C-alpha cells in the first residue's frame, strides 16, 4: 500500500531547545506560519501574539554537551524584539532576503500586512524598527492570511491568499502595487510558486489545483483525484510544486471538519506529448495526528539536492520525510530510528506542543560533536517553532551515498539602500 | 550474578500508615506454581536485598506502583519480570505487559530473562517492538508481553494500531537515567504512559537518580512507593 523504508543513513539530531516566547494560556488554533529564515545573511524571524523577534541564527543553535539534560529548555538567547501592536499570524521573507512580511489581525481594524526592510533591523541608529509600507485588506474576519508566498526568483513579487477565498499578487518595491487579484468566488485555499517562479499554482475549495501566470491568466487545471467520492468531497489544504510535472498536494474534508485527517498525495502529471492520466499516490497521514483542535496545515518543503520532501503538520508532534526513489520517479516514506526523529516536546503541563513555523538553516558552520572523539561536518538545521513558544532545532544528517554538502556561508547585511517609511 | 551491598534499602511507602515490607523467601510471595518453578529453574534461592522490599509492594493485593533505585546487579530486572509474569494471562492472546528499554540490545537481554523465567507458562510469547522488526500494517500483535524501545513502542500503540494500550496491566521503564539521556525517549515514554488505563501498574527503575530523573519519574508513576538503596 503506502511505500515505506527503514532509513539508517538519515538522522535528525536534536540541539538544545530554546524558549522564544512565553507559554500561552490556551492552545493556538488558527492556521499560522511564524518562522522565517534568511539564509543569505543568517537571521531567523520569529513572531507571535506578543511581538516580532529577530536572531542571528547561530545564537539559536546550541549543541548538547555530554552530561547535559537534552530535555532542558534554554530560557532566552539574545535577539531583538520589535514591538507589534497586534498579533502576527504569518511571517515570510522575499527571495533577496530584504523584505519581511508580517501579517496581523486587529479585532478593530481587521488585517494588515506590514513590510519591513530587513536592513532596518540592522540599523543601530533606528531605536524603533518600523515597517516601510503597509497593505490593508479591507476585510476583517475573512481577511486572515492563510497562505502567503514570495516568488523564488522575482524578489519584489509575493502571492497572498485570504480566508474569504480571494487571492492577490503583489509587487513590493519602495511601495506596494497590486498586480493581480482574483475575487473570493474563485475559492482559493492555498498557493505555491513554480520552482523557477514563472507560474503560480493555487489550491482550491473544489479539490482542484489551477495553474496561473502571475497575471492570473489560467494555464492548466489538475483535477481532483479520482479516488475521492462525491459524498466525501475535499479541498486542497496545501500544495507544493516540486518539478514542472510534480506536486505534493494535501487534501482535507471540504466542509472544514478537523476530525477527518488530511491526505498527503504525490501527483505526477502527463505532458503535452502524453495522453496518460495523472498519477496520484496517497501517502495519507505521514505526520501522525494527535490533535483535532487546530486548523489543519501541512508545512511542506523540497530539498532538491537530497531529492526529498520534509513534512510537518499542525495536528502532529512529528516531522516526516518523503524521498524520491533510486527509481527517480516514485516516492517512499523514510522510517527512522527512535532516537533519530524530529518531534516536538511535551509541555511541562504534559500536553503536546505542535508546530507554528518551520524553516531550515544552511548557514550553520559548527561541526557536529558526536562522541568525545568523533566529529561530523556541519549539517543543515531544521527548526520548528512550537505552540508553547519553544524553538526546536535538529541537525539533518543525510549519510546517503553521493549527497553533496548543502552548507552555505552567510554574508554581512549592508544598510545601503534601506527603504524608509 | 548478584552485586554485594552492606547498605540498607530506604523505603517511602505510598501509604504512610500501612507497613508491609520485607519478604525473605519467594515461597512467601504466593506466586503461581509455574512462576515459582521458573524462579527455581533459574537457581534463585532468596530474594535479593532490593527484591525483599520491592516484591511485596509490586505483588501486593492489589499491586502497587514503584519507583526503585539500585545499582547494577541488585536484581531489578528479575524483580520486574516477576511483576509482569505474575499479571500475565497467556490464555489471552494480546499484549498485557509493556516494558520499555533504552536500547535494542537491552530489549533483547531483558527478553531472554522474561523467556527463561516464563519457561513454564504454556504459550507465553514475546513481541519485540524495536528497530527492524518486520511487521506489516494491518496486523495486531497476539503476543502477551511486548518489550522494546520507546519510539517503536509508541508507534505500535498509536500510528500503527498494533497494540491496544487500554489493555495493558503492567508498564515497566527500565533504566530511567539512560532513557532520559537519549534523544526522544522521555517524551515518547510520557506519550505511551498517558494512554494506559488508570488501573495499570506502573514501575520505574534507575541506577542513578538526579532531579531530572526524579521529576520524570513523578510524571510517569503516579502514587508511588519509592525505594532507594545507596550504592556500594
Amino acid at each position: 500500500m503506502i511505500p515505506e523504508r527503514e532509513m539508517k543513513d538519515f538522522q535528525f539530531r536534536a540541539l538544545k531547545k530554546v524558549r522564544i516566547f512565553d507559554s500561552p494560556e490556551e492552545l493556538p488554533k488558527e492556521r499560522s506560519s511564524l518562522l522565517a529564515v534568511s539564509n543569505k545573511y543568517g537571521l531567523v524571524f520569529a513572531g507571535g501574539a506578543s511581538g516580532l523577534q529577530i536572531f542571528p541564527t547561530k545564537n539559536l543553535l546550541i549543541q548538547n554537551k555530554p552530561g547535559d539534560d537534552p530535555n532542558k529548555i534554554v530560557d532566552k538567547v539574545q535577539g531583538l524584539l520589535v514591538p507589534m501592536k497586534f498579533p502576527i499570524h504569518h511571517l515570510a521573507l522575499s527571495c533577496d532576503n530584504l523584505t519581511l512580511s508580517a501579517c496581523m489581525m486587529s479585532s478593530e481594524y481587521g488585517s494588515i500586512i506590514a513590510f519591513f526592510d530587513v536592513r532596518t533591523f540592522s540599523n543601530e541608529a533606528k531605536q524603533q524598527k518600523r515597517p516601510f509600507a503597509y497593505h490593508k485588506l479591507l476585510k476583517d474576519a475573512g481577511g486572515m492570511v492563510i497562505d502567503m508566498k514570495w516568488n523564488p526568483t522575482v524578489p519584489s513579487m509575493v502571492a497572498v491568499c485570504l480566508a474569504d477565498g480571494s487571492i492577490a499578487v503583489l509587487q513590493v518595491t519602495e511601495t506596494v502595487k497590486v498586480c493581480a487579484t482574483l475575487p473570493s468566488t474563485v475559492a482559493v485555499t492555498s498557493v505555491c510558486w513554480s520552482p523557477k517562479g514563472k507560474q503560480l499554482a493555487v489550491g482550491k475549495q473544489n479539490g482542484t489545483v489551477v495553474q496561473y501566470l502571475p497575471t492570473l491568466q489560467e494555464k492548466k487545471v489538475i483535477p481532483c483525484p479520482p479516488f475521492y467520492e462525491s459524498d466525501h468531497p475535499v479541498r486542497v489544504l496545501d500544495v507544493l510544486w516540486i518539478g514542472t510535472y510534480v506536486f505534493a498536494i494535501v487534501y482535507a474534508a471540504a466542509d472544514g471538519t478537523l476530525e477527518t485527517s488530511p491526505d498527503v498525495v504525490m501527483a505526477l502529471l502527463p505532458k503535452k506529448e502524453e495522453k496518460h492520466p495523472e498519477i496520484f499516490v496517497n501517502f495519507m497521514e505521514p505526520c501522525y495526528g494527535s490533535c483535532t483542535e487546530r486548523q489543519h496545515h501541512y508545512y511542506l518543503s523540497y530539498i532538491e539536492e537530497w531529492d526529498l520532501v520534509l513534512a510537518a503538520s499542525a495536528a502532529s508532534t512529528e516531522v516526516s520525510i518523503l524521498a524520491r526513489q533510486s527509481d527517480q520517479i516514485n516516492w517512499e516514506s523514510w522510517l527512522l530510528e527512535d532516537s533519530s526523529r524530529a518531534e516536538l516536546p511535551v509541555t511541562d503541563k504534559s500536553d503536546d506542543s505542535l508546530p507554528m513555523g518551520v524553516v531550515v538553516d544552511y548557514t550553520n558552520q559548527v561541526e557536529i560533536t558526536i562522541s568525545d572523539e568523533k566529529t561530523l561536518p556541519p549539517a543543515p538545521v531544521l527548526m520548528l517553532l512550537s505552540t508553547d513558544g519553544v524553538l526546536c532545532p535538529f541537525y539533518m544528517i543525510n549519510q546517503n551515498p553521493g549527497v553533496k554538502s548543502l552548507i552555505k556561508t552567510p554574508e554581512r547585511l549592508s544598510l545601503e539602500g534601506e527603504r524608509q517609511p | 550474578n548478584l552485586v554485594d551491598n552492606t547498605n540498607q534499602v530506604e523505603v517511602l511507602q505510598r501509604d504512610p500508615n500501612s507497613p508491609l515490607y520485607s519478604v525473605k523467601s519467594f515461597e512467601e510471595l504466593r506466586l503461581k506454581p509455574q512462576l515459582l518453578q521458573g524462579v527455581y529453574a533459574m537457581g534463585f534461592n532468596r530474594p535479593s536485598k532490593i527484591q525483599e522490599n520491592a516484591l511485596p509492594l509490586m505483588l501486593a493485593e492489589p499491586p502497587q506502583n514503584l519507583i526503585a533505585q539500585s545499582q547494577s546487579g541488585t536484581g531489578k530486572t528479575a524483580a520486574f519480570v516477576l511483576a509482569m509474569l505474575s499479571q500475565v494471562e497467556p490464555a489471552n492472546k494480546y499484549p498485557q505487559c509493556l516494558c520499555l528499554s533504552p536500547t535494542y540490545e537491552l530489549a533483547l537481554q531483558t527478553g531472554k530473562v522474561i523467556e527463561q523465567m516464563g519457561k513454564f507458562y504454556p504459550e507465553l510469547k514475546l513481541a519485540y517492538a524495536v528497530r527492524g522488526n518486520k511487521l506489516e500494517r494491518g496486523q495486531k500483535i497476539s503476543e502477551q508481553i511486548v518489550i522494546g524501545t520507546p519510539g517503536t513502542v509508541l508507534d505500535w500503540c498509536s500510528k500503527l494500531k498494533f497494540i491496544d494500550p487500554k489493555k495493558i496491566k503492567v508498564f515497566v521503564l527500565d533504566e530511567a537515567d539512560v532513557m532520559i539521556a537519549t534523544q526522544g525517549h522521555q517524551d515518547q515514554s510520557i506519550r505511551i504512559q498517558r494512554m494506559l488505563p488508570r488501573n495499570c501498574q506502573m514501575l520505574l527503575f534507575s541506577a542513578t537518580f538526579e532531579d531530572s530523573v526524579w521529576k520524570f519519574a513523578q510524571k510517569v508513576v503516579p502514587d508511588p512507593n519509592v525505594i532507594k538503596l545507596k550504592r556500594e
